[PDB]
């Protein structure tokens, strides 16, 4: 649907897979940038889910869809991948902010949801 | 026009439609249109710098007066931050020179050719950030993330920005002059004025009216 | 009065007034701030 | 037409369209229609939060309910003071972006995001929603709301100023004024510094 | 340059002492409270203040015991001598550009009159005072004329002798 229900989504975003109409700053307003950033989102999401010669052959073909997908499962991949990149950035930020691993901090949140979070530790809020 | 800076005077015609205009140009600096465009940008840039600076001075000082925080005073905050700064002084200057050279050249290029930093191939794929609005001094894009320039209060917000900007510019120069004249911070200066306004002002700081130029000060006293 | 003010606007009268003002200003600066060598 | 000052001139942009319209704008604050609409919504918002605040301040046994309202933050809860601030910020962020998006484009936020069959009825005003916000069909009533909202705003301001100068609870201030009114009021108390 | 600060120069101190001694020798021929005595004492006070002020300004002194000025902008800024020549350079150039711009503005304004030569020896004093006040903003206007191309007359419009 819509990232902001009531906001008017741009016309270039409609029809794309995984399009919730989110482009406030209009970076995909041109087709050349929109096609390349579609590849970048898919590659970032695929690397986040799992976390020279291979990357060179990725862009050797002159096609458009083969650089991205070499309709329901595409949206399924895009909604799962974005959560994976959010999760990895959360892992980096939490290990930078508490000094602990990503799994033991889940147990610390479970054992104290109201006294141990990003608000309490003196890194995320000075 | 927002008004007349001097009621009854003849206001210049080239300032009739500018936001924040009171017809104030007695030195005729903005009579040339290209100069006027450059000075509009310069006034906005000075306004926004002073705005942020006066915020970063006054809000810590207000919260220090309220007992909330105890951050260092503004004229000594450079020393205290530099000792604890992981980055040394020279590297900080070099980084600031590089970053501001880049961003000010981008702003300058947009001033000379409007919308030219948002064209296709201008930036490295991220040119949609910097499309501009076709208005001198109002970039938008990343700089207007909430999109409030597209609302109906945009023209009144331009006027609010300029008048608050001029007030902040005067306020920062007042901060600097008050420190040079009294040696104390701005909230202490305000409290001293509030305790005795007749005796605690610039006429008694020993600097603003030099004693040699004003011999009546040493004479007309109890 | 118009003819008299036109005479007062002739070049030597204006020169006299302006140079009296400038010389007086310099003299009074040096009276109030004696012996200025440096800024 | 009822007015705050009978016999005076009324501003031309206040014709009783709005509830509580008594022609009271001495400083001519809301003149352009965007300003007047924003100040209408802001009056509704400030008045409703002030009604809740006046109720929650006048209502306060129990060790917690014996503390002053201006010293209420020092009571011990199950969470540190930082945690509740951010949780309240998050919940308020969600409901406020919903209300703001309604304010910009009316009727835009009327549908439950997870239930497509549950939707607020159309014709919704910005400051006057419907549906689950009016479980009873109670809807003359807008004049009552705006009057109680303004009285609560003045009452909450009185709470703030009375706790700042005298340093007393509202009930203590009322009891001090009810002891001797001619000496315990704003005159004399402030004149004794 | 191998100089010494005047506040630690022995020649500077000797000069102050000698000048005060000469003025004091002149003093012991007048009664106290007389006009010559008061005038000489005022001169002595001014001499003492002058030597103190020149020592306190960080001026450098030569082997002559006299202050020597530093005028290289690099040496002045790094060693605290900008008040000797550099800041006076800025002040002079500002006033001189003011005077020149006011004169140019008055001449240009007089060029459009029906009798342009009349304003050159019978001064339009209100116009001259107005133009003189506007000379404070001369660098901005002059720089704009330079970039616009209106500061200079074109070479094809200026008379020249046969070559
Ligand atoms: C607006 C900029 C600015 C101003 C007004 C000041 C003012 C001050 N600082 Mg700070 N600083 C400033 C920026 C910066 N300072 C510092 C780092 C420090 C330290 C570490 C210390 C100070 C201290 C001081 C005080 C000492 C007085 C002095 O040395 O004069 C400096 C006078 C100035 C006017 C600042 C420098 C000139 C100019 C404003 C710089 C910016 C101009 C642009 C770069 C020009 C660019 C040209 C364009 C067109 C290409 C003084 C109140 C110290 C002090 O209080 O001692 C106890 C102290 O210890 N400052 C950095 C990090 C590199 C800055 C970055 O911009
Ligand atoms: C932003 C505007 C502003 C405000 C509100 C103040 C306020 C104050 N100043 Mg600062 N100041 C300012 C700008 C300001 N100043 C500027 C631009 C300078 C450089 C000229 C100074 C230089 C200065 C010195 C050297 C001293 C003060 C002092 C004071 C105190 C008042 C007594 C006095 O001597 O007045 C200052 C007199 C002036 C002629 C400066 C006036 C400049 C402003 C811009 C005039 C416009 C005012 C505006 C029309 C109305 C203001 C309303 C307000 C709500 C903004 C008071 C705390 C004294 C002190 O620190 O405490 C005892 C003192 O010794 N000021
Ligand atoms: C590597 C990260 C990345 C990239 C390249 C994209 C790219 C894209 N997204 Mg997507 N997204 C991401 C991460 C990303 N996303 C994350 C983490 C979420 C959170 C769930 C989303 C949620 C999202 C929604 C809901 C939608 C998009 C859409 C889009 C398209 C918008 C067009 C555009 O110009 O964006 C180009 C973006 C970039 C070039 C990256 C900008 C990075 C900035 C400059 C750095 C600073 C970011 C800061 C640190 C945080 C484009 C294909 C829209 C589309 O229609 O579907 C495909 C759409 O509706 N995204
Ligand atoms: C660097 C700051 C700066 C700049 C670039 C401008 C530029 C502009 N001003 Mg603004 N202004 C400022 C600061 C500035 N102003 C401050 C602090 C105030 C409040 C006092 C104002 C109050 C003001 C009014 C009321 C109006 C303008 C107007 C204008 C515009 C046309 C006049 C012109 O061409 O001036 C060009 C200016 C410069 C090239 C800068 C000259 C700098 C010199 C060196 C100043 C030195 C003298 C000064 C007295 C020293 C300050 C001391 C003081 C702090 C105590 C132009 C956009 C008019 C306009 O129409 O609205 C948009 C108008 O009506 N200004
Ligand atoms: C013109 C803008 C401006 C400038 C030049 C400064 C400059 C400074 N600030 Mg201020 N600040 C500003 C705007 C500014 N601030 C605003 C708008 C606010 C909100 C009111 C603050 C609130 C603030 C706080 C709360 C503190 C500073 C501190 C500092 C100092 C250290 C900054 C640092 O370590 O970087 C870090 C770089 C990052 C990118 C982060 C430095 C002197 C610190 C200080 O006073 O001493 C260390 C400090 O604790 N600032
Ligand atoms: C036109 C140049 C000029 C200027 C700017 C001044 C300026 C000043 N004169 Mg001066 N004066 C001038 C020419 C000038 N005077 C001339 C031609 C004479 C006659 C020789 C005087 C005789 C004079 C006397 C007798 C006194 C001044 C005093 C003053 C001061 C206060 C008035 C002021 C610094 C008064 C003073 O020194 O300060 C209170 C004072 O008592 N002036
Ligand atoms: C190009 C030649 C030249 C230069 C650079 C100087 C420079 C100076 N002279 Mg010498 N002088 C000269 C030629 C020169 N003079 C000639 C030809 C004579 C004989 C008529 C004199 C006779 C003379 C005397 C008798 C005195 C000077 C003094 C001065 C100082 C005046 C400073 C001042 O008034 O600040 C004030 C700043 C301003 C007026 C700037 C204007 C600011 C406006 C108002 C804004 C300055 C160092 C005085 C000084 O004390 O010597 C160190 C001094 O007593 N001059
Ligand atoms: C007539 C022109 C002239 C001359 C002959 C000099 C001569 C000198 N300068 Mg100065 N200078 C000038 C104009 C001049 N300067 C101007 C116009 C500026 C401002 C842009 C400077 C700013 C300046 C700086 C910032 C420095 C010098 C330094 C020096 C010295 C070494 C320069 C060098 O080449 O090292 C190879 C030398 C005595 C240096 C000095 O201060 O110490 C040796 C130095 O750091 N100068
Ligand atoms: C409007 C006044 C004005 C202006 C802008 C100039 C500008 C110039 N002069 Mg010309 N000059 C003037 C008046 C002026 N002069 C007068 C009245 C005389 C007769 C004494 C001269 C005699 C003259 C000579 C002999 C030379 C110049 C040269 C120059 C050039 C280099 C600067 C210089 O050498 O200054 C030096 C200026 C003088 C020695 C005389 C200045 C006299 C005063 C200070 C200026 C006049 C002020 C005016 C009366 C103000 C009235 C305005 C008021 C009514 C509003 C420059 C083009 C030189 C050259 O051509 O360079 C390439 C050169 O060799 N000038
Ligand atoms: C779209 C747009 C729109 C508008 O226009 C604007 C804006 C808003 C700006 C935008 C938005 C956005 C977003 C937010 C971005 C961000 C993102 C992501 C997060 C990235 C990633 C990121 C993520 C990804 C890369 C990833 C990576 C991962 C990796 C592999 C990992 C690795 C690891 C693992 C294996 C394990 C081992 O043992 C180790 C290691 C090795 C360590």
């Amino acid at each position: 649907g819509n990232w902001l229900p009531g906001s008017d989504t741009p016309a270039y975003l409609d029809g794309l897979p995984g399009s919730f109409g989110f482009d406030p700053f209009g970076l995909g307003s041109t087709p050349a940038n929109l096609q390349r950033f579609q590849e970048a989102e898919l590659v970032h999401s695929r690397w986040a889910m799992a976390g020279a010669g291979a990357e060179a052959q990725r862009n050797a073909e002159p096609d458009a869809e083969k650089r991205k997908y070499p309709e329901e499962n595409k949206l399924k991949e895009l909604k799962n991948g974005r959560l994976a990149m959010l999760a990895f950035v959360g892992f980096i930020a939490q290990h930078a902010a508490t000094g602990k691993g990503p799994l033991e901090a889940l147990k610390l949140h479970l054992a104290d949801p109201w006294g141990a979070n990003f608000a309490t530790n003196g890194v995320s809020i000075p | 026009k927002a008004g007349n800076w001097l009621p009854g005077s003849k206001t210049p015609a080239y300032l009739e439609d500018l936001p924040g205009s009171y017809g104030f140009d007695p030195l005729k600096l903005g009579e040339d249109p290209a100069s006027l465009k450059w000075y509009v940008q310069s006034e906005l840039v000075h306004s926004r710098f002073a705005m942020a600076a006066v915020a970063g001075i006054l809000i810590p000082e207000v919260l220090k007066a309220f007992g909330a925080v105890n951050l260092p005073v503004w004229y000594e905050a450079g020393k205290y931050a530099q000792e604890s700064s992981p980055i040394p002084f020279n590297t900080l200057i070099a980084l600031e020179i590089f970053a501001f050279n880049f961003v000010e050249i981008k702003r300058w290029q947009d001033f000379k050719k409007p919308g030219s930093q948002g064209e296709e191939g201008s930036f490295v794929g991220l040119e949609g950030f910097f499309k501009g609005t076709g208005e001198n001094g109002y970039p938008g894009g990343v700089f207007d993330p909430l999109g409030l320039s597209k609302g109906p209060g945009y023209e009144a917000m331009k006027l609010r920005e300029i008048k608050n900007g001029r007030l902040a510019m005067l306020a920062f120069i007042g901060f600097a002059s008050q420190y040079l004249a009294t040696g104390k911070g701005p909230i202490e200066n305000l409290l001293d004025h509030l305790s005795n306004p007749l005796a605690n002002n610039f006429t008694t700081n020993g600097t603003s009216l030099p004693a040699q130029a004003h011999p009546l000060l040493s004479v007309l006293k109890p | 009065m118009k003819n008299f003010t036109t005479y007062l606007s002739t070049a030597p009268v204006v020169a006299l007034i302006w140079f009296t003002f400038t010389a007086g200003l310099l003299i009074e600066i040096n009276r109030f701030f004696p012996d200025p060598l440096v800024f | 037409r009822a007015s705050w000052l009978p016999g005076s001139e009324i501003p031309s942009y206040l014709k009783g369209e709005l509830p509580g319209d008594f022609g009271f704008d001495p400083l001519r604050l809301g003149e352009d229609p965007a300003a007047l609409k924003w100040y209408q919504q802001a009056e509704l918002q400030n008045g409703r939060w002030a009604m809740l605040a006046a109720a929650g301040i006048l209502f306060v046994g129990g060790p917690a309910a014996a503390t002053p309202w201006f010293k209420a933050s020092d009571f011990t809860y199950f969470a540190p003071t930082s945690t509740l601030f951010i949780v309240e910020l998050l919940l308020f962020a969600w409901v406020e972006v919903r209300r703001y998006q309604d304010m910009v484009k009316p009727g835009s936020t009327n549908q439950d995001p997870i239930f497509s069959q549950y939707s607020l009825p159309s014709g919704n005003e910005p400051g006057y929603p419907g549906g689950i916000f009016d479980p009873l069909g109670y809807s003359e009533l807008k004049l009552k709301e705006i009057k109680n909202a303004r009285l609560a705003m003045l009452a909450v301001l009185g709470f703030f100023v009375q706790a700042k100068t005298t340093g007393k609870t509202p009930l203590d201030s009322l009891s001090s004024h009810l002891a001797d009114p001619w000496s315990n009021n704003v005159f004399g108390i402030e004149h004794a510094r | 340059s191998g100089l010494t600060p005047c506040s630690e120069s022995k020649g500077f101190a000797k000069r102050q002492k000698n000048e005060i001694k000469a003025l004091t020798k002149r003093l012991k021929q007048y009664e106290e409270g007389s006009a010559p005595s008061l005038a000489l004492k005022a001169t002595i006070e001014r001499t003492e203040k002058r030597f103190a002020n020149y020592g306190n300004a960080g001026l450098l002194c030569g082997t002559d015991g006299l202050p020597h000025l530093i005028s290289d902008p690099g040496l002045a800024l790094r060693f605290g001598h900008a008040g000797e020549t550099l800041i006076p350079t800025v002040g002079f150039l500002y006033i001189a550009g003011w005077i020149g711009t006011a004169g140019r503005d008055y001449l240009i304004a007089s060029k459009g009159e029906a009798k342009p030569r009349e304003k050159e020896y019978i001064i339009d004093v209100p116009l001259a005072l107005k133009i003189s006040a506007q000379g404070a903003g001369w660098p901005f206007r002059v720089i704009r004329e330079l970039q616009k191309g209106t500061l200079l007359e074109k070479d094809s419009n200026i008379t020249v002798s046969p070559r």
